DNA sequence: GTCGCCATAAATCAC
DNA sequence: ACGTGATTTATGGCG
């Protein structure tokens, strides 16, 4: 009755690329996200959004 | 990890099952009941999140 | 406009 | 193993 009533894992790999780089820079240009992308098989949305959730990861640590 | 004590399970259960024409506690109601109940704000929400979809889920 | 935040949904993961 | 608290991908829209 209530109205409020009514995703892809990543591999080892693109995680421990995404770890790496996001421990070299917190944010990342769309060049530089277009490269990683390319470099997974992930989109630049993906790398985009990942960075996203892994900096309200990091905050979440306050 | 732990399962919560069950008077915070008391709790948030109590709330959840009260307003539940809009489960979605104020973003300070949170404090309120991870003082309640004695757990965080944070698993609060986790607590909400999971019971939400759960619950629509039984 | 232009871009990150942030609360959630859902699916998974994991004590 | 399994229940349940936690974490991971994705979205929307607000600021």
């Amino acid at each position: 009755f209530y109205p409020w009533m009514a995703r892809q894992t990543y591999t080892r790999y693109q995680t421990l690329e995404l770890e790496k780089e996001f421990h070299t820079n917190h944010y990342l240009t769309r060049r530089r996200r277009i490269e990683m992308a390319h470099a997974l098989s992930l989109t630049e949305r993906q790398i985009k959004i990942w960075f996203q959730n892994r900096r309200m990861k990091l905050k979440k640590e306050i | 990890r732990r399962n919560f004590s069950k008077q915070a399970s008391e709790i948030l259960n109590e709330y959840f099952y009260s307003h539940l024409s809009n489960p979605y506690p104020s973003e300070e109601a949170k404090e309120e009941l991870a003082r309640k109940c004695g757990i965080t704000v944070s698993q609060v929400s986790n607590w909400f999140g999971n019971k939400r979809i759960r619950y629509k889920k039984n």
